[PDB]
RNA sequence: UUUGUGGGUGGUGGUGCAU
């Protein structure tokens, strides 16, 4: 009896709600057929028709004329920050360990500048781009060139050659953790053109360009 | 002394839109934005008791087809009365969120928030509780920043009130552009607010708490870059006069350690 | 108002208890 009466209540519910908005359906349809075009006509033939408003409009020019930005949220407690880095670094500790277990363009510009100040040149070109695919297709030709040049030349010093390589590398090593998946189809092909030319002539294409590849993919 | 017929159908199309809280919309109220006579065509509806989805559609209706003045009269005569009638309705004073929704189209609509509905509800004095609410729509919301920081500058030339703190509470912890003329307005709001050590006053030896002093720390936190450097050092001497326990030290460091235009 | 590029996320929270 208790669940039938339950079961009755929500007769009782849907009827009373289907009557009442079938009534509200009548009444609504019925005042949209007559007394709408009746109330539209009518009330056509009738009619009707600042300190506030004046300080918004010129404040409203105020900012037009002077916008002004620097976003700060708040600042990071030591051991927080610190720990959170920690624990970043376990997270990529647990990460290695799981995955342990289981042209010409670019050549032409720089090489018209000259490259013990290309690393400069070049830096601010990829810092005018940084301000997608840009960065990404400079960043290929990029590492194609450091190819050319370290084939070109092993005529400086430590002083010279050394420097703008490594600084070279370290961009490298910044673009390679924003940008991947050029790198790596540039140095796959790369794969490819180099066993070709190897299989051209086993000897005759190998050199010191293509040991430092190897090098630089190897630390990348 | 109007016709009949618009009598009869403006006040049936009331209670029609009384009993109305699931449906569509009729053939009349989808013309009325084709017109113009749109105060009278409501005023003749009577629209301060329909339901919480009819105000949210009148709403949708007048924000999407509308223009600025009209929207100006309509938000601020029928979404004051609306939004009042709401929360002293509500025992706990809640709002509906379908007239929050209400309050979300008239900000998305440019001129059309605060000619009609916040600056006559500072003027009317409404409670902390429907201050705190607007602030909460203002922060999830956001008008064209051109309008807000216009609602700011007059905010701040407007006197001192609980919702009028809350209001540029809200504002600067939204966090929009802050033009030097606008930091005019609002350290000339702070030496109305600070001791003048010849002419006194009551905005200016008031008591004013701690929703203001979050205020206080969020203007020296983010916009220490427009306060001009005489603003800074009266920034000094305000936070010196009436600091705090635990907010006004770090007003003191964000204060010093920011440099300007 | 939207787009090309970076990004905020728990409380229109329940909640005892003492004033």
């Amino acid at each position: 009896k208790k669940t039938k009466a339950e079961v009755m209540k929500e007769v009782i519910a849907k009827s009373k709600f289907y009557k009442q908005e079938r009534q509200k359906a009548q009444g609504i349809m019925e005042d949209q057929i007559d007394n709408l075009d009746d109330n539209f006509e009518d009330v056509m033939s009738e009619l009707m028709m600042t300190d506030l408003d004046k300080e918004y409009d010129i404040k409203v020019k105020e900012l037009q004329l002077d916008k002004r930005a620097a976003p700060s949220d708040r600042t990071k407690t030591e051991e927080e920050k610190n720990a959170e880095a920690e624990e970043k670094k376990r997270e990529l500790e647990q990460q290695r360990l799981d995955r342990m277990n289981g042209d010409a363009l670019l050549d032409q510009v720089k090489k018209l500048d000259l490259d013990d100040h290309p690393k400069i040149v070049k830096n601010i070109i990829k810092a005018y781009q940084p301000k997608k695919e840009k960065l990404g297709k400079f960043t290929a030709v990029l590492l194609r060139h450091i190819i050319f040049l370290s084939n070109q030349n092993y005529l400086k010093n430590v002083q010279s050659f050394k420097r703008t390589q490594n600084a070279l590398i370290s961009i490298l090593k910044s673009l390679s953790e924003k940008y991947n998946r050029e790198l790596s189809e540039e140095c796959r092909d790369y794969i490819n053109e180099m066993q070709a030319r190897y299989k051209k002539n086993h000897f005759d294409a190998l050199s010191n360009g293509d040991l430092v590849f190897f090098s630089i993919i190897g630390i990348l | 002394a109007l016709p009949e017929k618009v009598i009869k159908a403006y006040t049936t199309v009331g209670s029609i839109l009384k009993t109305w809280t699931h449906g569509k919309l009729p053939k009349l109220f989808k013309v009325i934005p084709s017109l113009r006579n749109w105060q009278d065509v409501i005023y003749v509806t009577n629209p301060e008791e329909w339901s919480p989805h009819v105000v949210y559609e009148a709403t949708k209706l007048f924000v999407s087809n509308l223009t600025a003045k009209e929207s100006q009269k309509f938000i601020n005569l029928i979404l004051l009365e609306r939004f009042r009638d709401n929360i002293e309705t509500s025992e706990d004073h809640s709002l509906n969120y379908h007239i929050y929704r209400a309050v979300k189209k008239s900000l998305y609509k440019p001129s059309a928030f605060f000619k009609g509905f916040l600056f006559p509800l500072v003027e009317t004095g409404c409670n902390v509780r429907e201050a705190t609410i607007a602030g909460s729509v203002l922060a999830k919301v956001s008008v064209p920043a051109l309008h807000s920081s216009a609602a700011l500058s007059y905010l701040l030339r407007l006197p001192f009130s609980p919702p009028t703190t809350v209001f540029i509470k809200i504002l600067l912890d939204k966090k929009y552009a802050l033009p030097y003329q606008t930091v005019d307005d609002c350290v000339y709001y702070f030496m109305r607010f600070r001791i003048l050590d010849g002419s006194n006053g009551e905005d200016a030896t008031r008591v004013l708490p701690v929703i203001w002093h979050k205020a206080f720390l969020t203007f020296a936190q983010r916009y220490k870059n427009d306060i001009t450097q005489d603003q800074r050092d009266f920034l000094l001497e305000t936070v010196r006069q009436r600091g705090h326990k635990d907010i006004g030290p770090e007003i003191r460091r964000e204060l010093l350690a920011g440099a300007s235009r």
